[PDB]
């Protein structure tokens, strides 16, 4: 009887604890793995993939639910008009929640790093414009207009010639890594506002569709990184499995 | 193109003659990790049969170390504070009476959802940490890592979380900063059926690998409320006890 | 030495530190671990613009722009399996040009409220070509494939397709709508032939998973003012070296419309979309009687 | 009794969108269709928040 | 795009370590997968036994970490927290 | 190499010898650990004299005796942020000149009754100079601060202040003077910029932390017998490289007289406490719209 | 199965107990450690910092509680007078709790090294006069005049040139370390009394303020050291943090 | 369920069952139930002398 | 979890058992001894007395 | 508070009784003309 002290913490069963148990088949030998293509080691790399983002979150019902996945945009009265706006925070509740980067994040308390959002056009060949797509670091709140969003981190877009831009969100906070914004006290963690304003205008011919739409891809950089692993929120069901 | 881009014969040297003292007093019970890894009490959740505090048996505390006067005046004595942490939770009866009763700790980072019941699905702990523990079980002790987003926990926060103006409905925001609330401790017993036993769940917290910057005065006023440097204005007392005359003791 | 070296890590090209007070490796701790294939990578950035300079696979020629804008799946060219993968003893079949060649399904046209369609592969090949009398009559089938969506639209019509590669495309239902009825879908929705299936709800993939996160897997995009056609190399992906063609589809290829086929009036309304898909390296084992399911 | 299940040595290969729909059946894609709900939260105009 | 192509950067050491997003930190976490009842009255299992079919499908959080992938190797940690319905811990 | 380096005290100069069963390092015991910076070091204290000989920041010039009695804040001289500190991607602007320089604040009046005022850092420089605009437009800021209080009496004043920086400067109340109300401070006690705020309580300098136990934190005596100014180098403090200018006051300035002014009868009544601030090593970062808070 | 023998202790909960648990959140990397200045890495460093010394611990209410830290000098009738008397015990309750290290000594049993007690004259420039400040090693009394005072270890300050001098309290006690002193059997742990007597007297012209202040700040040498980590009870809640 | 505490010489003796001295959060204390064997502490040479 | 059985004696308090016990004071050192006269290191040296 | 953003010094005359205030050339022109009340005063040196 070797002499031993229990400590506190004994008989306890941590979920998260990484030990050792018994092996209820002994001397078992799996099977081989076979080579599968498309192995995942790291949910970064889930992250680095660009996934739609629904800044349009407007329509609700079934039969517009398609409408999400891409805003429209379409001639205006040339005044540096606001075309969407959405939060830069994969893992605030709203428009992130459809992308993996939102979804993965909704796994982890804390994120650091910056963000891919590629705003792809798809309106006709003939169909010519420029966009500013201005990313409003944290404090600076919903420009009023065009003028008030060039001011932060912001690309310029002809969509006539590149069909799809990304405007990198770039790693601009205080603190090393950003938990999820809330409507609250956790919005000290915002990662800011993305606005899109028409620079020049949407420019078609005639026999061209004077209403297009712009398909939002979000995804993270490699500098990204989750932490602190939690139970997700993004999706809640109040009821069991059959 | 611009160039401009131990005693031995203020050290008690200079005030008395001194002797030669060879000083083999040791020094390592007065650091951060002597002083601070000691467990006291963090947190107390009562689980009782017919009290309105708890009665569905489940319990959702927001962990928050500045409940109880001695951790947080031990605590406090810094501002920035890096720590792991060696939570241990001594359930019982308000007896004291050890029941035969099995409870689910869970620990709820911010984000994560917080149980609405006792039967509540967040209670699967897929990724949550949670700890299976019966109350004849001894205490459930786990390691707690530096959590915070930040580079060290910040237990005040002369500022506010969020921009925009603050008003005095906005003022309780003053001094939160949600580097330092980290979800819920959330706490249940584990079953369909409501418990039978009245709980008492104990949290004592014990920080090893303790980093502290910045030393501020202690607190030498009562503490009324978490989080909150609030003093009783009307009753200030002074630092120490008084005296009838200063030419007397 | 003295444990089983059967954990379920083994045999792969990470080494774990680990603690085991047992004879198995797989009673051991989770321990430590001591372009991007999921980014749908091009031909370019695969390395393989040698094997997509012109593609000709078979008798069948595609003409389309190759390397920057094809795609391979998973960065993985398709391959015949290997010893150490295959389990099945017997010698299987490749046929390799009458079975690896590009087929023309059909031809389904794409409107302004169209919601989408898949199709279900290799059960699109199962009843055509030399690949599907070699799927009828052989158990085992292995097989990847190159899919090349084609959907041709004028400069004045706008409009982009999700084209992409579902594995393991498991159809869900309505479950009556209320969601208490455990309905199962049938056969001609599970696995629908060359003709395809459309999406009831192309939002949910009809499977419970949303159309937005569909890009991890290998997609493309057919914007129809950048590229009509869609080419995704595709690899061969289960758990199995080899399985049945008849009632396993490796993978669904949804072509939805996420931005709506708009043009004015006097374009022609009639935009039809193309399937053609090649069998990369086809491997047939298990020969018998020809099945039809 | 309660079964609590932790997967450990894991290798996972080919990732699918997420569940957005509730479950309802084990082994089962199958989604409540007539209460498909979206993938997040809404808004009530897209030029604001 | 690596932030150099959109904005103008310094350099940051990103000493941010990618260790808990493995699968490995991701899936290594007990959640629960089933729930069995053997009650004294109910006619779920009066007998005293119960059969549950293994699957993981049954439970949300789990079923949803689990099936962010199709194909899926792993060795399980297993366990198994019996208790009162009241959550008494009786000597059975 | 078995475990990970994820304990609280990786990094840092110290070796801890400890005893670990598990696979993190955080999970182990709290061990063993196998002129002096919180004593307010002068510059000559510091080796910092090189530094101190005329104090010129910016286009401002402060005349003060210097290094004797001159406070560097916790031994460390502002410096920018480092890469392995820093988090942000974009690179901070570093205005230097325009920005690291003296602003005279204003010129509150010391009384025989005077209780003490505090100044809220940077909120003091938030919605003046150069400073201030760049504190506004930008989201993240850095920058230590070069505290000159002034405050000149004639030889036969007497009065001493206590000048010191305290770190975080939580503001309490009265909670109802019953201790049962839970009330909090107001923005302009919190924040009150430039004009700075007069103490309610001294003595518990309005936090429930004794005036005097002030002097761990970086501090200055303004004995009018003795000296007539307090210059205090102050660093950067925060758990993070970079802060809002706007929500977050790194920490405030506590200027209280703990022996009262006194003064015979035709002396000037009028004595003035003067503060002027310069910031040192000022970075702002996170570039928007200028934004007063 | 290992044989093994549990001892006395086993299932106990030691709070000052030192072991090893089973960590929550497997490979969990923390935040990493900027640098913060000011770091302290011993509660010693803290106790060698001058802190006011509550002397004048006369007044009560919340209005003249700002007179404590400070005592009044004035002139006199050049009797040697007495100015000031305090115990130097730094863990006593008394003048020295408003001091970080009786606040610090607070939290540990025994203490042991010289004291620095700095008294600074905070008078006109004209004010000039001479003080001895006496510390009574124990077993003297309160002395009766400035005779009895200059028996033991004394410092003369002449606050007209020098505004700010230190009292050495020397390290001197039977034992190695001391505990607490108290009003009654641990009272054989007091420090002694230090005591501060008119040497000459407090001059001034006309025009000069006829009563000045002494603000004494209190600390500990390099040779301090504090044992045996203790409960503080310098402060009591009642009540509960609401 | 026990709970034993030492308090050195100085730190507040507790002047009921549910006072705040119980916290100890520096005092060394003991959580023991009776049913687990008595608990054994190591108690060094605390003297001054 | 290493194997491990329990033999005969857990959970018993033999009074002269020399075992390790948990420390009450972490990283506390004693006084240091200075040197009393008389020590005495057997009691069969008090017996020859 | 307008004057201190510009370039200042401030003169402790209780113990120097003697500061110099150096106004710094800082001009748009390499040399400054005489400035006049009128379009001259373009090459003002500023105010003290
Ligand atoms: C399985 C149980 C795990 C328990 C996890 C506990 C997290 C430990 C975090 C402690 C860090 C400080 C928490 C909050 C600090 C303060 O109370 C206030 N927020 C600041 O006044
Ligand atoms: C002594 C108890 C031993 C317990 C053995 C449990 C076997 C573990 C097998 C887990 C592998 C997945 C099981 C089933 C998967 C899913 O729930 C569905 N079949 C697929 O939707």
């Amino acid at each position: 009887g070797f002499p031993t002290e229990l400590k506190p913490g004994t008989n306890q069963f941590l979920t998260t604890d990484d030990g050792v148990s018994a092996p209820i088949l002994p001397n078992f030998h799996p099977t081989p793995c076979i080579h599968i293509p498309g192995e995942v080691r790291n949910l970064l790399e889930l992250c680095q993939v660009e996934t739609i983002l629904e800044v349009n979150n407007v329509p609700t019902n079934a039969t517009s639910l398609m409408e999400r996945l891409r805003f429209p945009v379409s001639a205006q009265a040339g005044k540096g008009e606001l075309c969407a706006v959405f939060r830069a925070d994969p893992g605030r509740d709203g428009p992130w929640q459809s992308t993996m980067l939102g979804q993965l994040c909704g796994y982890y308390t804390q994120w650091s790093g910056s963000l891919e959002v590629t705003f792809m056009f798809t309106g006709s060949f003939m169909a010519t414009g420029k966009m500013l797509i201005a990313y409003t670091p944290p404090g600076g709140p919903l420009p009023k207009d065009r003028a008030t969003a060039m001011l932060g981190t912001h690309v310029i877009w002809d969509f006539g010639l590149q069909s799809s831009v990304t405007l990198v969100i770039p790693w601009i906070s205080n603190t090393h890594y950003r938990a999820h914004a809330r409507d609250g006290v956790f919005d000290y963690y915002t990662t800011g506002l993305v606005s899109i304003w028409y620079q020049t205008n949407y420019v078609v011919p005639i026999g061209a569709p004077n209403t297009a739409y712009i398909i939002a891809l979000a995804a993270a950089q490699k500098n990204f990184t989750m932490k602190l692993c939690k139970d997700t929120s993004h999706i809640l069901q109040t009821a069991s499995i059959q | 193109r611009v160039a401009d881009m131990n005693t031995q014969v203020t050290s008690d040297e200079s005030m008395i003659e001194t002797r030669c003292v060879l000083n083999s007093h040791s020094t390592a019970e007065t650091t951060l990790d002597s002083f601070f890894s000691r467990a006291g009490l963090v947190g107390e959740i009562d689980l009782p049969l017919e009290g309105t505090t708890n009665p569905n048996g489940y319990a959702n505390w927001d962990i928050d170390i500045t409940g109880y006067a001695q951790m947080r005046r031990k605590v406090e004595l810094f501002t920035y504070m890096r720590f792991d942490a060696e939570f241990t939770f001594v359930a019982c009866t308000p007896t004291g009476q050890v029941v035969p009763q099995l409870l689910q700790y869970m620990f709820v980072p911010p984000g994560a959802p917080k149980p609405e019941s006792r039967e509540s699905l967040a209670w699967q702990t897929a990724t949550n940490p949670s700890v299976f523990v019966k109350l004849t079980d001894p205490p459930a002790q786990v390691s707690v890592p530096f959590m915070s987003p930040a580079s060290a926990y910040q237990w005040f926060y002369d500022g506010y979380p969020t921009f925009g103006e603050h008003k005095q409905e906005k003022d309780l925001e003053y001094g939160a900063c949600p580097n330092n609330m980290m979800g819920t401790f959330s706490v249940r017993t584990v079953g369909s059926s409501k418990s039978k036993y009245a709980l008492v769940v104990r949290i004592y917290m014990r920080m090893k690998h303790v980093r502290a910057w910045i030393p501020r005065p202690m607190r030498n006023q009562n503490y009324l409320f978490k989080a909150n440097p609030n003093y009783a204005g009307d009753s200030i007392k002074p630092t120490g006890t008084s005296r009838n005359a200063i030419t007397t003791l | 030495s003295h444990e089983n070296s059967n954990s379920a890590t083994e045999g792969s090209t990470i080494n774990y530190t680990t603690i085991n007070y047992y004879k198995d490796s797989y009673a051991a701790t989770a321990g430590k671990q001591s372009a991007a294939p999921l980014k749908s990578p091009s031909a370019e950035a695969c390395g393989y613009s040698d094997r997509v300079a012109q593609l000709t696979i078979g008798n069948s020629t595609i003409t389309t722009q190759a390397a920057a804008n094809i795609i391979v799946g998973y960065g993985e060219w398709p391959s015949y399996c290997s010893d150490d993968d295959a389990t099945a003893v017997d010698k299987p079949t490749r046929p390799d040009v009458s079975v690896n060649r590009f087929y023309t399904l059909d031809t389904k046209l794409w409107e302004k409220s169209s919601k989408g369609w898949y199709w279900k592969f290799p059960d699109v090949l199962t009843e055509t070509g030399v690949f599907g009398q070699n799927a009828q009559f052989h158990y085992l089938y292995r097989s990847g494939f190159c899919i090349h969506v084609q959907c041709n639209a004028s400069k004045f019509h706008q409009g982009a397709l999700l084209v992409a590669i579902l594995p393991e495309y498991v159809i869900g239902t309505v479950a009556g709508g209320t969601g208490t009825e455990d309905s199962h879908p049938p056969y001609i929705q599970t696995q629908p032939g060359a003709d395809g299936f459309e999406l009831q709800h192309p939002y949910v993939l009809d499977a419970g998973i949303p159309i937005s996160q569909l890009t991890v897997c290998p997609h493309q995009w057919i914007n129809l003012r950048t590229n009509n056609c869609a080419t995704i190399i595709v690899p061969y992906m289960n758990t199995l070296p080899f399985d049945s063609a008849l009632n396993h589809c490796n993978f669904g290829l949804l072509v939805v419309p996420i931005s709506p086929l708009d043009f004015d009036q006097g374009a022609t309304p009639v935009i039809p979309i193309t399937i053609t898909l090649a069998p990369m390296c086809s491997e047939f084992a298990g020969l018998r009687q020809a099945v039809t399911q």
